[PDB]
RNA sequence: AUUAGGGUUCGAUUCCGGAGAGGGAGCCUGAGAAAUAGCUACCACUUCUACGGAGGGCAGCAGGCGCGCAAAUUGCCCAAUGUCAAAACAAAACGAUGAGGCAGCGAAAAGAAAUAGAGUUGUCUUGUCAUUUCAAUGGGGGAUAUUUAAACCCAUCCAAUAUCGAGUAACAAUUGGAGGACAAGUCUGGUGCCAGCACCCGCGGUAAUUCCAGCUCCAAAAGCGUAUAUUAA
């Protein structure tokens, strides 16, 4: 039909970004990643449960 | 750190005596360790005058100056004239416009073509 | 047009992009020697294969051929200069066991933390970028900056720089 | 099995010329049939001018309305289907629109469920369609 | 050479038959060129003799040897 | 280029060789040309004209129009490298050179490299956290100047009596992903075989690990996707 084009991206409740604090970049960047994977089965996302 | 005043000390390597020139052709190093920014070309040419006892300071030629990186240092290449006229007869103009008596810069090179283009069309008399 | 200088790669990239084990790897090298993204740790893993390439090549011929007379000499020559390998060593073999972090040892970076002037890797690498650190009075601004043997006496900070003889 | 005599280059020679004929890459590869029949001739890309928006049913088990064009090529007046590959991205084409289009990813191949579809919009009116998409961009006039 | 046909009044054709070494395959191949030949008739060479031949400036559209000895 | 080896593939393009100057063919001069910013003629196109006539050849440089997916300034200069020449330089007296060099544009590609470093109190041996303290440095602004033919870049410096500047250091990093291949969520909303995704396998039909989004996380990072070729696989 093509009347229907864009339909879920239209429908989408639009949800503003929220302001995060800035991450560092380049050499820090490694440095943090360094410091949160060693230094402190490893799950690197782990989300809370539900349903 | 202690402030103390400017100072600047000349050195000179691979130096040669050019008859066929006129003139002592050499490399020059100056060290500079508390200098603000680059020592002018004036300043090195009274400085090298001064030390190899040269009559008058214009006879010498100083050109092509690489600041070494890090401070404190540059290097450059430098002439010593016989006299003033050898400097004014062997020197390239454009050293000679930096030290104040080149010649004067010609007309555009542009509107030369374009003269001389013209005058191919024309026979003797008109051009 | 009608330009002749010169230039080349110095780094390729792995052969399979997602395996845990080589990024665990790359990370930690990354975290214990303070580097900006993978591509330092891969130049150095490109210098290595070319040295360790021209070893085999050598190994392979017979002792007393001129070319490994010749090229030995060079390759122990420069891995000694460097401090790539012990001095003690001095077979043609050795150069085949070379690692990532004996390279990795001999940059500036860590031989500045490592000689106390800084107060990590971190520390070391923006105080050479910043005009402090000087190798036999020369402003050393790189932290890959490959370190002679000879020259682990003469670092200091910079005369110029506020923590040396500077204003 | 194969021939081994130390005198017999032309014998391997001959056999590798006859069946490197058998395999259909280098076969595609040293022959023009493939060329004359690819719409693009041979590019990478292809600029074309926007005839209809039509809808191609997906493929079972898939049961979808992929929204296509049909477009014109300008180099040869080559007529092709080409995917628009977002979602709502067809309200960015008009009919008679200059449009830029790629090939699909499989070097002539029809991809995922869309039956016989090769090509997909990359841009339109000389801008991104995925920059559209993102709303890094307007569409001109 | 060896001599291939002596149907030409003063000409001779020769061949020069050799193997092609083929890098790829490690292997030879069979090739032979073909060279017209003044002949001087102080030589009566025969098919199948072989011949002693140099170079000279061009004689006519093909010919650049000489015969000079017939074994 | 790719490659353990054997190979596969690309080579219009900087050096060497050949060829051509819209197409064809002739030719004069000359040591050397079948020369084309030489001549002659025809064929196509094409410019000026007072209609008698007379002209043209960018596959040189720059720049147009077209063609295309696809490629810069109608810039400066002969300072360097060379060529020619009746010619060293200079002295009334400066040879020509779009060859060449220099700059502009330029994320083809290549090298180096920022986007922070040390802390204090408590909170929770580390490590995150709200702080609240220090120094350091470039990006940038400038200069006694340096460089350059002149400019511009790089370097040098922020007194040598006398020289600016970070705290949301807002000077705020992106591009693709998170079911498998393949690193990373059995999170939360929306949709309901639709919209869409998906290179392949597949996901979506009301509890979507796959779509549209927020959050969080992953990979590479001043880069990262996509298409088409090609090499390995
Ligand atoms: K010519
Ligand atoms: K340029
Ligand atoms: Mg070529
Ligand atoms: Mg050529
Ligand atoms: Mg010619
Ligand atoms: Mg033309
Ligand atoms: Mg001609
Ligand atoms: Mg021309
Ligand atoms: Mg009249
Ligand atoms: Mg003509
Ligand atoms: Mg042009
Ligand atoms: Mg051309
Ligand atoms: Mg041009
Ligand atoms: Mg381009
Ligand atoms: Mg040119
Ligand atoms: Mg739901
Ligand atoms: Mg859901
Ligand atoms: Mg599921
Ligand atoms: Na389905
Ligand atoms: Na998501
Ligand atoms: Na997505």
């Amino acid at each position: 039909s093509l009347a229907r084009a864009g339909k879920v991206k239209n429908q989408t409740p639009k949800v503003a970004k929220q302001e995060k604090p800035k991450q560092p970049r380049g050499r820090a960047l490694k440095r943090l990643k360094y410091t949160r994977r060693f230094l402190s089965k490893v799950h690197m996302n782990k989300q809370p449960p539900g349903k | 750190f202690q402030k103390k005043k400017a100072e600047v000390c000349i050195r000179t390597s691979q130096f040669k005596v050019n008859k066929l020139l006129n003139r002592k052709q050499f490399i020059v190093e100056v060290n500079h360790p508390h200098w603000c920014g680059t020592v002018p070309t004036q300043l090195i040419r009274k400085k090298l005058a001064t030390l190899y006892k040269v009559p008058d300071a214009s006879q010498v030629s100083l050109f092509g100056f690489k600041t070494k990186f890090g401070g404190g240092k540059t290097t450059g290449f430098g002439l010593i004239y016989d006299d003033l006229a050898s400097l004014k007869r062997f020197e390239p103009n454009y050293r000679k416009t930096r030290m104040g008596f080149g010649k004067a810069r010609l007309p555009a090179r542009k509107s030369v073509k374009e003269r001389r283009n013209r005058n191919k069309k024309l026979r003797g008399k008109a051009k | 047009m009608r330009n002749y200088n010169n230039f080349n790669r110095v780094w390729k990239a792995p052969r399979r992009p997602f395996e845990k084990e080589r990024l665990d790897r790359e990370m930690k090298l990354c975290g214990q020697y303070g580097l900006r993204c993978k591509r330092e740790i891969w130049r150095v893993n490109m210098t290595l294969s070319k040295m360790r390439r021209t070893a085999r090549l050598l190994l392979t011929l017979p002792e007393n051929h001129p070319r490994r007379l010749l090229e030995g000499s060079a390759i122990m020559r420069r891995c000694h200069e460097y401090g790539f390998l012990d001095e003690e060593k001095d077979k043609l073999d050795y150069v085949l066991s070379l690692t990532v972090p004996d390279i990795l040892e001999r940059r500036l970076q860590t031989i500045v933390f490592k000689a106390g002037l800084a107060k990590s890797v971190h520390h070391a690498r923006v105080l050479i970028q910043q005009r402090h650190i000087a190798v036999a009075k020369q402003i050393v601004t790189i932290p890959s900056f490959i370190v002679r043997v000879s020259s682990e006496r003469h670092i200091a900070f910079a005369d110029a720089s506020p923590f040396g003889n500077g204003r | 099995t194969k021939t081994n005599g130390q005198n017999a280059a032309r014998k391997l020679v001959r056999l590798r010329c006859r069946n490197r004929w058998a395999d259909k890459g280098w076969k595609r590869a040293h022959t023009f049939s493939a060329r004359k029949a690819n719409p693009f001739g041979g590019s990478s890309h292809a600029k074309g001018i926007v005839l209809e928006k039509i809808g191609v049913g997906a493929k079972q088990p898939n049961s979808a309305i992929r929204k296509c064009v049909r477009v014109q090529l300008i180099k040869n007046d080559k007529k092709i289907i080409a995917f628009v590959p977002n979602d709502g991205c067809l309200h960015f084409i008009e009919e008679n629109d200059e449009v830029l289009v790629s090939g699909f990813g499989r070097s002539g191949h029809a991809v995922g469920d869309i039956p016989g579809v090769r090509f997909k919009i990359v841009k339109v009116s000389n801008v991104g369609l995925y920059a559209l998409y993102r709303q890094k961009k307007e569409k001109p006039r | 050479g060896v001599v291939h046909s002596t149907k030409m009044h003063r000409t001779i054709i020769i061949r020069r038959n050799y193997l092609h070494f083929i890098k790829k395959y490690q292997r030879y191949q069979k090739r032979h060129k073909s060279l017209a030949v003044h002949c001087s008739p102080a030589f009566d060479p025969k098919q199948g003799d072989e011949v002693v031949i140099g170079q000279c400036r061009p004689l006519s559209k093909t010919i650049r040897y000489n015969v000079l000895e017939v074994v």
